[PDB]
Order: C-alpha cells, then structure tokens, then sequence
C-alpha cells in the first residue's frame, strides 16, 4: 500500500533497495545474514503485492517526494 | 689542514614473495571475474591471499562458480585463500 | 555520452521495460523472438556503459533528463 | 699516515 506504513527497519531495507544496492550488499551494509534480508524482502513482496524491487523504486521516485 | 687530514683518514683507518606482487593480469581469470575483483578494490595478490572465502562469497556478483575457478587457479599455482602474512608490505 | 542519439521510441519502450516488464511479454508485444529482445537489452546495457538497470533508471528519473 | 695526521692535529680543529 503505502511506503510509510513500513517499520523503521522495513523502511531501512526499502531505502537501501531504492538506493540501488543489491541484496548481498544490503547484508554487508547492515552486517546481517542473507536470511534476514530475504525475510524482509519477502514480507515487502507479500504486503506490497509486487513482483520486483524496480517497480517499487520507480514509484517511490515518481512523485519526487524527497 | 682539515681537508688534508680528512683525506688521509683512509690510509690510517683501513689498511621476499614475488608472487604476491604479481599483477592481476597474470591471474588469467575470466573478464567478468577480473572486473568484479577490480571493482571490489582487489588489485594485489598480497592482500588477496590474506582474505577469506566468505568475504569473496559476500561479493554481490560473484557466485560459487567464481569461487571454484579462483580456488582451482590458486591450487594450480600452489596457493589458496587465507594465508597469514607478516611484515607487510613485502 | 548522450542517449538521444538512439531512437526515442526505444527509450519509451525501455522505460516500460524498467517498469517491470518481463522479456517474454516484451517479445510477445514487439513481434520478435526472445533472442532478439535479449540482444536489444544487451545492446542497451553496454551502450549506456551500465552494469544494471536500477542505477541508470534512478539517474534518469532524478534529473528528469528525458 | 698516522705521523702526518698527528702533525696536522694542531690545526684540524
């Protein structure tokens, strides 16, 4: 639904995804295993009902909210 | 006088690891693998041999096949990952 | 350096592609084989000197170049 | 050489 509905943690993964870092680079940056990144991304996929990260990223950048 | 004495004084008085520095081009890896290593600031064998397997695995774009190729080429040259170095740099 | 030397129509197709369009639907829509679609996207990938579409799409959107 | 340097000793420094 809405990107602001996410938790601060989920906001962090979301912003890292929108910044173009790949999943393992996200794991490196936050010093966590790939499993937690997979858990976060799969919950984002389920809640946002989306197929890929790119669509969410482009929708985030569309309105130029920042 | 100072010059002459200083000049006389001569009569009175007297009668590594090359392979670690080898350029990355010598490594003969795949173009993609070499490009990824250079993108990960891996340009010297001396640091590379000190690094561990998991760190290479954590490189975003390199897969198990890349690790297999690197291990095979290191073994064919008698080397491997995670060798401990002392008195850096050589 | 400049994208505009390419056709604007293929740029619009590409924006649609970065809008999450999978290669199979691309080939079905554009009336070419999947091999040609992959060759085209491969061309675009090197011609823009990019490694992944995420960074390029973000850069295009942020300054609103086209 | 020792003898000659010994002579110059007074002037060297």
């Amino acid at each position: 639904r809405d990107v602001n509905q996410l938790t601060p943690r989920e906001r962090d993964i979301l912003k890292l995804i929108a910044q173009g870092l790949p999943n393992k680079m996200i794991a490196r940056r936050l010093d966590i295993t790939e499993s937690t990144v997979k858990v976060h991304v799969k919950h984002m996929l389920k809640k946002m009902k989306l197929k890929s990260r790119v669509e969410a990223a482009v929708w985030v950048h569309q309105e130029r909210i920042f | 006088a100072t010059i002459l004495a200083e000049q006389l004084e001569a009569f009175v008085d007297l009668r590594f690891d090359p392979i670690l520095l080898r350029p990355v081009d010598d490594l003969e890896l795949t173009v993609r693998s070499a490009n990824c290593l250079k993108a990960e600031a891996i340009h010297y064998i001396g640091d590379l041999v000190q690094r561990t397997e998991v760190e290479l695995l954590k490189t975003p774009n390199l897969g198990k096949k890349s690790l297999t190729e690197i291990k095979d080429v290191l073994a064919s040259r008698g080397l491997s990952l995670g060798m401990r170095l002392e008195n850096w740099p050589p």
